[PDB]
Order: structure tokens, then C-alpha cells, then sequence
């Protein structure tokens, strides 16, 4: 949903990609290929584990019996105890279902968001030497070889070094 | 020639709920509600006392079942369905209050009241408390009159609590099957039994008559207790029908009490217990037993509540 | 030159709501979340209903004239009324509310004789506080006398075994006469003892004669007592006068739900959330009608109102 | 707020548009006009009703009386009952006000978000044949007739078919 | 030449928790859990009554400590550890229920029962209740028999509640140290005391015998109480051992009761109170005292929970 | 995190900027300089104070004692009271820690979001007369003097008045 990329302007995911959460697929002279982006992948993962540690923890709060399975306590106090216990079951089931729904919405959205951020950074590396396809593709208006491709991937790519050339073809 | 970014997917996702949609498929999820019980009492590292046949309250009066538990010591106390507080039939007043105090006492330490007697018998026993042949509550004294139908001569006995902590004082009223039985025992006329401290005033008359018989007995003992503060004194004015405390009790420290139907196991550890075992888990919630006690995940209604641990799953 | 522009909708009259961040922001559409509307009737459609009217729930067990038509009722839903009374000759039940809570959820009751049988006394003691046509008495109970005034009352024992699969509700009464001299004319002389035991329950009773203000023209009182007898267990009654004996024992039929209401039954509407002023029919998660409502109910809250947005921010010119 | 469009770079909404939640207004040779986008509109609506179904549901949890309006129970237990009942009233009123505020923040933001997504997709259909005005308008650097306009609307519009022409201007 | 936008920062941020990360640094934050107590009872603007040595329940029976409080009026009632309900030793039945009623009564208004007596003494006093020399509960009457060992002649006394609200009726049973003392006082034979309304049936026998002595007394008084409805009548049938109410009590309005160990202070205002003072605060939560009463922030376990009030803090 | 700007494509913040939350730094002929944006800054601040007012408020709910610090009530009812009180302590500590974490995530994200919105609006003022640097900078493809700079800042800047000139230099 929220950031409009995953299950958005990207058609679908890649069963192919078993190496990370987000990646690049390239198409040049020397063939096709793919690879995982570590920085974005790590940021999603680190954030999700953040959630997990917050939820799998330790009550240090002891409770004891107020009640008795073997010799029932007196009815009046019995029924006050059960009514209280049932009210708390109502509270905790409500909290639990709500927490999980809430966190799930956010998990999904922060994953979508992380993909969108990765897109953005690349669009920006390629100032003017490419166009947005619209399906999550960058059409490169020059030739760019495997080595050049990896220069985008590993964030050391000079744009004004194909500028004259690429601006020409657009 | 072009560059395209994307994200992962899998053929088989897990589906979860969100604020906005029910059953959406994500790459990976994890459970949040514990369903798995261990059917043993995981007691590793903890001083444990399993009362078996002894009832917790029996720990204080001393029927044959409890002889080995008159001075126990524990971090963890286990009560059993088979357990019984009593040999000669009767009840405790405010019995559950008492159980709750004893469950968290870390055990008990006995000490003589130093009561001493003249002008009566001390040795009254019964075939409902058999050791080998007729006996009686180990911590208690069945107070009679010299033989059959003799008079019971008005008595007073007092005990000061000279220790730093509060004392658990206990005692008994005997209700004989007949009025004529009340007679053969403690003589004649109606009988009064009073009890005071600086803290506590109350008073007792016996009630002879037929009850259905229980361990072959139509009679009953009413047990009573109070907490005597340090330096305070309790005194017992009585004229028959009275079951005197031989020893007072003091609480050792701190513990936790459970009621269980399963075996002890010193090979596993946990702090969340219920009658069918131990809930060992990190998870925030559980659907195993809403009456679990200890340090426990919160009980909830749902069998299951999956937490997403991956992105939305989009295949072809 | 010529262009394309996207936008979104709006309306002249929006509804305003609260957010995390701002109070009173206007959205295109909203919906209520807290129920305010009550139905002033007990919506009882589809349910076996019993409205006690003048009979008190507890009178259901002892049997005063008001309750004659309710000695063996059957219900999914039980309705208690303000006008209802448990009693004809003045008295009380011990642990009376515990009892009401048991009876409210019993699905009704099924009576069965104790089979007590008597010799050496009268059985027929009645009173003008319990009128059928002329002086009568608790239908399920027996006013136990001595042969005529001030005859002696000869020590008795009576026992009843519970031979059924479920637990029994056993009841009985202690009579406190207006005078000591009245205690006499009735059950003879000397002080009086009444004991009661099971495998489960030990307790004991002495009467207490003396003046009370009169209530249905009576200075005397009956103390009612009860216990739950387990299957196979036996209760026994040792007594020497001043005793009101149970004629019949009671058994619980099944399951039900008890309410206290001030309004009319209505078999035309259905619901499961009830309070003394009616039924709360609603899907909403919350309600501000009555915090003591019982049944299956939206959660009671303090707020009159809490609007949930069901559209976007409303931006007009 | 969050996505910066509704009550953002769009000035205001359209009372005119009674046909959906989001739409297009065009201006060409042959006059003015408007129309609703079904896909985006449906996505907002479907999500909101998602919320609604989740909140309008069914406790199956019965409670009974522990208390008595006609003959008051004993005071001590009475006051423990009232104190407990008041604590739960505190809990549920807090939950309720918080739920509704939370959901409202999100509802508003997901509507803003859906508008922003619609913008995006069109900017992208028109790669290079238009400029962002900045007020939510797309200035088309060629002539585009009613028929062409609807080609954008219904997402079947070839950009490189006005590319030579538009890049020129 | 170019234009660049950015955002602020600071060298020293405050760190907080998010859903997603623990200890992230933000430009500015604010506390959410109150830790600061004012060690005084902030009572400004409120009609306050500090009972000091008088026990709340003594307000009704009238021992010397309470003479100045027999008819008090308050918005705010303060109970002290030093306070005592009693001069001649004894207890109230359902004593805490009573305290809870009195704490919220806005005070009490007394009114004679108009009881009148013949055939007995009325003036029985004691050295545990000293005014100057032996006296007694101001609101109560120690009912005797004409002198030593005389008979006590069966009495009935009744009081109708002729007012618009319910009445607080109180009375006492005397348990003498001896049976022989019960005698010197109220004559002989066993003694009965009954009490009824349209609403309430119950009954009492005395219980003489030795208690440890408390203000030099082996005897005790059991105090009892009931709420008489408008137009209902209470009647007292009794034959000795009875401590009769001289006056009935009526509740004035509304108030709030606290138990405190600190000084009153009319210079500060608050509505959240506990035994160590007042919690003055706007914040939603507090970690000072889980038993605080009044209008209070919610008690929580955490010492601290910072709310961010600025952006992420990113320095060089 | 969420909007990718603060602690994102912007390297870091400006201790220099003591005048608002968001600002502009410019570089032209006549030197360097900076200044705060009031509109965006106000919007962040107003929203945060929104939160604060919602949390610092007034229970009007009175509670009284059901319990007794000087003369303990009876144990059974005592223990039911304590158990109930401890359950509520569990509920409120959970709510409190959750509320604060939740609000903190949102606070941080709405501040990130506000920066991103400011960026956007400027990119759009400068249609074609500039390029995105990528580090939060706008490379202006003409000369623009202090006075012109302030025209961007105060949102009255005509783009087609450097269009011919600027489009030229991108070749
Ligand atoms: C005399 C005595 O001390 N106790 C006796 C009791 C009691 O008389 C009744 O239980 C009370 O009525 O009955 C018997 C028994 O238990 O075997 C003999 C026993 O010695
Ligand atoms: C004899 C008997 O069993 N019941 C009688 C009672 C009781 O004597 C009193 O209630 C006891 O104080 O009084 C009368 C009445 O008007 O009902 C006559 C009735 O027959
Ligand atoms: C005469 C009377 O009514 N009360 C007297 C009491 C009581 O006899 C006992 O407390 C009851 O056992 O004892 C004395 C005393 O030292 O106070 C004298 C006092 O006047
Ligand atoms: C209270 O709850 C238990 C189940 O948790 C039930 O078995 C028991 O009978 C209930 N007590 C009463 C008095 O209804
Ligand atoms: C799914 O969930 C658990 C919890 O995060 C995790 O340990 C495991 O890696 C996940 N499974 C896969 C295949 O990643
Ligand atoms: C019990 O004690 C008495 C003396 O107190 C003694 O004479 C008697 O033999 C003892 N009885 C039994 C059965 O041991
Ligand atoms: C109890 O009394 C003794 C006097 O022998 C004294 O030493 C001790 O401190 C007292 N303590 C308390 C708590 O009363
Ligand atoms: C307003 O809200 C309700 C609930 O979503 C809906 O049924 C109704 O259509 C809405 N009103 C309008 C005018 O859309
Ligand atoms: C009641 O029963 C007795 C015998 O038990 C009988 O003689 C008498 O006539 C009956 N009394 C009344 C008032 O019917
Ligand atoms: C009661 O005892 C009888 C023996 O006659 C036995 O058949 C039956 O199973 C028992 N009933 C119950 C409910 O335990
Ligand atoms: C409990 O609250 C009700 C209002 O719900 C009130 O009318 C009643 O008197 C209160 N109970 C006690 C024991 O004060
Ligand atoms: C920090 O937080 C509080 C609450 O907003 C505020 O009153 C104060 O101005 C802030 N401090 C600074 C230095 O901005
Ligand atoms: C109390 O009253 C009696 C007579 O009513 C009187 O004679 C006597 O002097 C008084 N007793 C005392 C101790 O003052
Ligand atoms: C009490 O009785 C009197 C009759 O004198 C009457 O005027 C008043 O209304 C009664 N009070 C009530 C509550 O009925
Ligand atoms: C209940 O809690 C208090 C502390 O809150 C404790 O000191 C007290 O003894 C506890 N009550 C019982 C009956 O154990």
C-alpha cells in the first residue's frame, strides 16, 4: 500500500533473488544478471528485529493463586474473582489482536518504503543519463558495460562522464 | 540496454492480519501466542516440596500423612488433589486465607507453646488418626476430664510471643456426636471457650449432635487460628471441648504455591505453572490456561496471532 | 497551451473528528462508534423466558403464595422484578446473593421429595402472613410443632441421601419467636439446639426469641439456610424444636442468564445485551448507555461520542 | 499531512466530482472536462471498509451480574466491585479514544497517499512529453485531443508517439 | 552556484525508544511519568478535618480523644496512624465497611435516640475512659443493674427513624472478664440481646472470660452498627450486658477520605493523595505510589518514559 | 527512516541553524548564507504540540480507598484487592510503554516527512532551470543573485524567466 512500489509500480517480486531483500537486475551488451543490495536489505532486517526484541521479553510480575481448583472458594467471592479474571482476558485479547494488526501494517509499509528509497537514490545517481521507464526500470541512454553497471550498484559512478554522450541520444 | 531494481518473493508465503485487510500474504511470519505445554512441573534449581497426601493446612496440626512435613522449607510448594488436611473429621475457619498465607511462607518453623497441665488427661486419641493403633494430631492435645463423666475444671492458659516475627497460633473446638457423649468426655452443663489478644476478640460454644460418619466418626473438630504479633499475648479461657495447641508456628521466609496434577522434573526450568504443567516460552501471550500463576505470558482467547517478519509477498 | 490536472473530491458540509495530532479536523464522511440508543423493552424473541413478577427468585425455592406458579420453572432467560418478594412470613436468607447468583444461571429447577416422615408432633403449622384462602405456609416447607401448646419437643434426627447424578440444593429454616414464652407455647421449653452436617459442611444453630418490629403483622422471623449436597453424600438434621423442615430438595435444570429489569417483555425484537432499562441492540464496539449491562455487550465507555473517519480530509474553497 | 498532496500541493478538492474520490480535469482544444479514476478510488474505499469490518464485530463474551440494583450487596464487597468496575471503565475509555485517534491519523494519511500514487503513475506515463506544473498540473508540450486525453486516463498511451514533437517545444 | 535545504541539529540530544529501535537520539524530549512528590497534604480551598488521635470510628461512639469530633463537617477527611477508635478495649464488627461509609459522608450530624430508663443505673464508667476521673463513651450509655448482683429486668426500647435519609444506629455488647463479674454487673443466668428492623435480623449472647489486659482491662466491648431506613423502626430486646446508643448519626453530604503521615498545607492545591503526600502533576502517569487515591495519573512500573518532542538528531 | 531524507539523502543536520527546524543554505556570486523556513517549521511544531495537548490532560475519575495501610483488612479480600491492583498495574505499564513508542515512531516520521515535502516544493518551483544533486542540493543552471535566491525562499520566483538561459547550459 503506502509508498506505492511493492505491489505497486513494480509488477511483482523475484523468486530468483535468494541473496537479499532488494536487488538489481541488469541488461546490457554482455547478457543479463542480478544482485542483492546489502545496505537497504540490512536496514529493513535491522528494523524488523527491532520490533521482535521489543515483543519477546520478560514480565517480572509474579502472580499467585486467589482461587482454588480442588476445594472451590465461597461462591460470592468466587464469582467476583471469575468476573475480574474474565474482564482481564477481554482486555489482553483486545490488546494482543490490536498490537499485531498495528505492527503488521507498519512492517509491510516500512518494507515498501525501503524499496522506494532504493529507487530514489539510483534515479539520482543517474541525473539526466537515464529515464524512468515506469515499471521500476531505468532506461540508460548510453552503453554501460558490466563494469559500469557495478559502478551504479556499488555507488561510485560519475554521471558527467556519460552526460555529453547520453544527453545527445535523448 | 537498461537497469531494474526489485525485491524478493517466495512461492509459499504465510498470511496475517493487518489494520486494513484480513489474510494478506507476507514473505515470513512468526507466532506470538504460546500453545505448547510441558506436562511436568519444571523445578530445576528450586527447593521443592511436594505435599503428596499431606494437606497444606495439615502441615500445621499434624495428622499422620503430614508427619514428615511439620517443619518444611521451600522456594516452591506443590499441593495435590489426593492431599487431606485432616484425620479426625473437621474443617478450618477462613481456610483459604490460611492456605494463601502458608503457600508464600517459604515454609514453617515450630516451637513449643510450653503448656503444662494438672487436674486432667492429656492423651485422648482416636482410630481415625492411626499411627500404629489410635493416636492424634501431632501438634495438638486432646483435652479430657480425668475419667468418664468427671467434671472439667475451669482453666486459663496463656502464651506470650517472645520472637521478632508474628506467630501462627491454632486450636480446636470439639463437637461430640451426642450431648451424652459431650458428657462422658468433658462432663456436664454447657461449655464456654474464649480467646483474646491485643488484636482479636472472639468466643466459642460446642454443638453436639449427629453428623453423618466420616472415617467412622459422627463427631467433628472445628479448627481456628490467629496471627499473634511480637510481644502480644494470647489467652485461652475454657471449660471443656477444647483441643489445645502444643506448638506455635513461624514463617521461614518467601515461596510460591501451586496446585498440580503432574510429575516433578528437575531437568527443566520455568516460572509459569498451572495444574497441567509448565509453560516455558518467551512469547508475550498464551492460550494454554487462564489460571496459570508465576511469571507468565498474558492469557488471551485467540489460538493464534501471527506477527509479520518480512515484506508483502508478490509472486507471478 | 493545453494541460491535464488530477484532484480529489470534496463536499460543502463535512464532519469533524479527532486525530493523534489535531482536534476537530474536517473529513469527507464519518461514522459513530459509541452506541447511545436504547430499546426500552426486554427483547426476548426466540428465548424461553420467565418473568417472575411478584415472585422473588429465592421464593422460587421455599414457596410462598406469590411463587406457586414458579416452583418448577424452566428458562433460558430469567427476569427479576422490583415488586418481587422472596417471603410471606418475615425473614431472610443467609448468603442470599450467592444463592441468587446460582439460581440465575441454573436454567431453572426441578423439585423432588426429601421423603421426610413424622411421628410424635404436628406438621401443619400455618400463619395469616401466608394466605392461600385463609392461613397457610411455605409450599416447599413444613412448620414443625409440638403436639399442642406447650408440649415438649422430642429430640429428632432426619437424614436425606442425594441419590442423583448432580448436586442437590437443600434448604431449611430457623424460627425466632417474638417471645421466649411464645417459643414455649410452640416448641416447649429449655434452650434449643439445631445441628446440620454433611461430608462437606459442618454448622450449628440456636434460636433467638425477642421483639422485632412487626412486618406483615409479625414480630417473629424465619432465618433460611442452604447448602449444596454432592451426589452420594448425606445431610442430617439433628433438632429439638424451632425448626422449619424442607419438604422437597431442588436440582438445577441446565444453563441460563439472569437479569433485573424495569420494562416490558417483547418477543418481536432480539438481543443479547440487557440492563434494567432495556436492551442494547447494536453492532458497535462501545456504549454509553449503562455501565451495569450484562449479556454479550459492547464495552461501556465514558464518552458520549467518538467519530471514526470514513473518508479523506475535506478541502473546499 | 504525511504525503504532502491533499491539503498540500493540491490547492483544494472538487465539489464538482461526485463520481469517485480521485479524478482528472483536462483542458484542450475542444473545451474543459473531468472524470473519476476507478482504480485509485476503489483502493481507498476497499481499505477503509477493511478497517470498518475489523471494528464492527462480535464479543462472544458473556458476563453476568455480580451485583444487585434492588437489594444492595454488603458494602465491603460492594465497594471492591465498584472500584473494579470503575478501573475497567478507565481502561476501555482510554482504549476507545486512542483507537479512534490512531485510525483517524491513518485513514487521512492513506487517502493522501492514494492521491500521491495516482500523480506519480501519470508523471511516469508522460516521460518527457510534459512538465510538472507544481500545483498538481501536467503541462503537455504537444496538442492532445479528447481521444488522446482519455488514453492517459485509461492507461494506454504511447509516449514516444509525441516524443519527437514534444521534446522540440 | 547552488541552493541546498537541510534541517537543524544539536550537539547534545536526548534518547528515547521507538517501535523499532531502543535508544535513538532526538533533538528534544519530555517526561511522561511523574517522580516528584510534595511531602505535605495540599489542602488549599478545601474544608479539612485532621482526626489526629481520634479514630474515624471513635467519631461515632465518643471516646475522650474524639470529643471535639462528635459532629464534624468536611470535604476532606485525614486519618492518622496514632488515631484510636476506642478507650475501653474492643472492636467494631464490619469495621472497614463502616470506615468506608464514614470517609465519604462529608461528616456527621448527631440526634438523640430519646431513650429513657427506669429500674436500673445509667452511669457506669471506667478508668480506661478518663475525662477527669472515670467516664465513658460520650454517645453511649453503660447499662447496669441497681447495685451489685441485683437482677436485670427484661427491657425493650425502640426508635423510629423519622427523617428523610437513612440513620446510622450503633450499640455494644459487653464481655466481662469473669462470669462472676458478669454477675456483679448485670446479675445472673445467661443473657440474650436481639436486634431487628424491617431489614435486618440478628442476635447476641455475651462471652465472659480472661483476655489479656489492655488499658488495664480484661474485659471487652463488641460494637455493632446498622443502617436504619427512613420510616423503618429498630428495636432492642435485652436482659443485661448491653451498651445502649444515646444518639443516632446522619450523614451530612459528600467527602473523600485519606490516610497520611505528613503535615497539612493550605498553601498548595491538589487532588491526588497518598500517605506520603500529594502528587501535583499534569502528566498521564506516576511511579510514586500505587495506592494513591483521589484524581491521579495512572500508576506504572517504569521510572521513566520519554516522549519525543523534536526530530531525529543527526550531527557530524 | 520512513521518508528517506533525515538521516537519509541529507548527510546530517545543521547546528548552525538556530532559527527554525528547516532551512536553506545558498552559494552564489556574493558569498554563502542560510535561513529558516517558517511554514514547514510551523507545521512540524503545531503537529507535535497537538500530540502533547492530547496526552497532558485531566482524569476527572475519582477513586477511593478499598484497602487499609494502618489496620490491614482481612486476608482473603486483601489478596483479591492486591491481585486486582497488580493486574491494572500490568495493564497501564503496557499501555504507557506502547503509547510512547508508537508516538515516537510517528513523531520522527512526521518530521522526516516535513523535510521531504519542503524539498519537493522547491524542485517544483525550479522546473527545468536546475538539477537534483542527490545530497539535497539544487544545482542552478544559471546565475541567481542574493535577491533571486530569496525569491525561491519566499515562493515568488518565475521559472520561465531563466528558462531560455538555463536550458541552454544543460548543453
Ligand atoms: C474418648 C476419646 O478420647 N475419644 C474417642 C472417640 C470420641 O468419643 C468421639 O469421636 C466423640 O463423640 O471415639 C472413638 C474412636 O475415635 O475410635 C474412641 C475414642 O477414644
Ligand atoms: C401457632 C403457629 O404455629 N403459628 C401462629 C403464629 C406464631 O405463633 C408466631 O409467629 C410466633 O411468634 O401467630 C399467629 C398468626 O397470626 O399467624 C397464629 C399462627 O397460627
Ligand atoms: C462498675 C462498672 O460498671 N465498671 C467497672 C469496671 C468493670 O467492672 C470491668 O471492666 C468489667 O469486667 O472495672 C473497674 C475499673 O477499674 O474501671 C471499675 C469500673 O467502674
Ligand atoms: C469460576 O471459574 C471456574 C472456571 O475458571 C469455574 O470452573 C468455577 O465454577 C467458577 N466459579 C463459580 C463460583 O461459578
Ligand atoms: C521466519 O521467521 C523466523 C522468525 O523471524 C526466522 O528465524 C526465520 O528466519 C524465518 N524463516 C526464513 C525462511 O527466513
Ligand atoms: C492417659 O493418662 C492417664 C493419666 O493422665 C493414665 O492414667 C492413663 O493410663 C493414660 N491412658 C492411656 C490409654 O494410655
Ligand atoms: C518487645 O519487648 C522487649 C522488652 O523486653 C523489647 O526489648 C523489644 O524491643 C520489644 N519490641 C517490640 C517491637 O515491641
Ligand atoms: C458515510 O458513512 C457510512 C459508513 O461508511 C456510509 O454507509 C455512508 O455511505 C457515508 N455517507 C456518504 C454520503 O457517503
Ligand atoms: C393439625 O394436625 C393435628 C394432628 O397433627 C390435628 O389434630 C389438627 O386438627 C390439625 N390442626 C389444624 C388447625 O387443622
Ligand atoms: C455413587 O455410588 C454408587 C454405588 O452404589 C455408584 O454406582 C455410583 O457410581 C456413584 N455415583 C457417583 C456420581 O459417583
Ligand atoms: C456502587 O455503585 C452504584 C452506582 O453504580 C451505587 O448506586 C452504589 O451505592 C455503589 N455501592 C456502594 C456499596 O456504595
Ligand atoms: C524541550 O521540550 C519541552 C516540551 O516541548 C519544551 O517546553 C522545551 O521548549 C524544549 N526545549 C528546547 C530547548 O527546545
Ligand atoms: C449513679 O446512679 C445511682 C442511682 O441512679 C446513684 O445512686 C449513684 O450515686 C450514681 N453512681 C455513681 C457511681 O455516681
Ligand atoms: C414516611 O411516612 C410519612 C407518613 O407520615 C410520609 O408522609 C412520608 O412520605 C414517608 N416517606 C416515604 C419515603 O414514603
Ligand atoms: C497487599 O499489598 C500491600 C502492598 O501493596 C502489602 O504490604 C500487603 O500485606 C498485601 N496484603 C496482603 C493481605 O497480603
Amino acid at each position: 500500500g503506502l509508498f506505492g512500489a511493492i505491489a505497486g509500480f513494480i509488477e511483482n517480486g523475484w523468486e530468483g533473488l535468494i541473496d537479499g531483500w532488494y536487488g538489481f537486475r541488469h541488461q546490457n551488451a554482455q547478457g543479463e544478471g542480478t544482485a542483492a543490495d546489502y545496505k537497504s536489505t540490512q536496514s529493513a532486517i535491522d528494523q524488523i528485529t527491532g520490533k521482535l526484541n521489543r515483543l519477546i521479553e520478560k514480565t517480572n510480575q509474579q502472580f499467585e493463586l486467589i482461587d482454588n481448583e480442588f476445594t472451590e472458594v465461597e461462591r460470592q467471592i468466587g464469582n467476583v474473582i471469575n468476573w475480574t479474571r474474565d474482564s482481564m482476558t477481554e482486555v489482553w485479547s483486545y490488546n494482543a489482536e490490536l498490537l499485531v494488526a498495528m505492527e503488521n501494517q507498519h512492517t509491510i509499509d516500512l518494507a515498501d518504503s525501503e524499496m522506494n528509497k532504493l529507487y530514489e537514490r539510483v534515479k539520482r545517481q543517474l541525473r539526466e543519463n537515464a529515464e524512468e521507464d515506469g515499471t521500476g526500470c531505468f532506461e540508460i541512454f548510453h552503453k554501460c558495460d558490466d563494469d559500469c553497471m557495478a559502478s551504479i550498484r556499488n555507488n561510485t559512478y560519475d554521471h558527467s562522464k556519460y552526460r555529453e554522450e547520453a544527453i545527445q541520444n535523448r | 540496454d537498461k537497469i531494474c531494481l526489485g525485491h524478493h518473493a517466495v512461492s509459499n508465503g504465510t498470511k496475517v492480519n493487518t489494520l486494513t485487510e484480513r489474510g494478506v500474504e507476507v514473505v515470513n511470519a512468526t507466532e506470538t501466542v504460546e500453545r505448547t505445554n510441558v506436562p511436568r512441573i519444571c523445578s530445576k534449581g528450586k527447593r521443592t516440596v511436594d505435599l503428596g497426601q499431606c494437606g497444606l493446612l495439615g502441615t500445621i496440626t499434624g495428622p499422620p500423612q503430614c508427619d514428615q512435613f511439620l517443619e518444611f522449607s521451600a522456594d516452591l510448594i506443590i499441593e495435590r488433589r489426593e492431599g487431606s488436611d485432616v484425620c479426625y473429621p473437621g474443617k478450618f475457619v477462613n481456610e483459604e486465607a490460611l492456605r494463601q498465607i502458608l503457600r508464600e511462607s517459604g515454609g514453617i518453623d515450630k516451637e513449643t507453646m510450653g503448656f503444662t497441665y494438672s487436674g486432667i488427661r492429656t492423651n485422648g486419641t482416636t482410630s481415625a488418626c492411626r499411627r500404629s493403633g489410635s493416636s492424634f494430631y501431632a501438634e495438638m492435645k486432646w483435652l479430657l476430664s480425668n475419667t468418664d463423666n468427671a467434671a472439667f475444671p475451669q482453666m486459663t492458659k496463656s502464651y506470650k510471643n517472645t520472637r521478632k516475627d508474628p506467630a501462627l497460633i491454632i486450636w480446636g473446638i470439639h463437637h461430640s456426636g451426642s450431648t451424652t457423649e459431650q458428657t462422658k468426655l468433658y462432663g456436664s452443663g454447657n461449655k464456654l471457650i474464649t480467646v483474646g489478644s491485643s488484636n482479636y476478640q472472639q468466643s466459642f460454644v460446642p454443638s453436639p449432635g449427629a453428623r453423618p460418619q466420616v472415617n467412622g466418626q459422627s463427631g467433628r473438630i472445628d479448627f481456628h487460628w490467629l496471627i499473634l504479633n511480637p510481644n502480644d499475648t494470647v489467652t485461652f479461657s475454657f471449660n471443656g471441648a477444647f483441643i489445645a495447641p502444643d506448638r506455635a508456628s513461624f514463617l521461614r521466609g518467601k515461596s510460591m504455591g501451586i496446585q498440580s496434577e503432574v510429575q516433578v522434573d528437575a531437568n527443566c526450568e520455568g516460572d509459569c505453572y498451572h495444574s497441567g504443567g509448565t509453560i516455558i516460552s518467551n512469547l508475550p501471550f498464551q492460550n494454554i490456561n487462564s489460571r496459570a500463576v508465576g511469571k507468565c505470558p498474558r492469557y488471551v482467547k485467540q489460538e493464534s496471532l501471527l506477527l509479520a517478519t518480512g515484506m508483502k509477498n508478490v509472486p507471478e
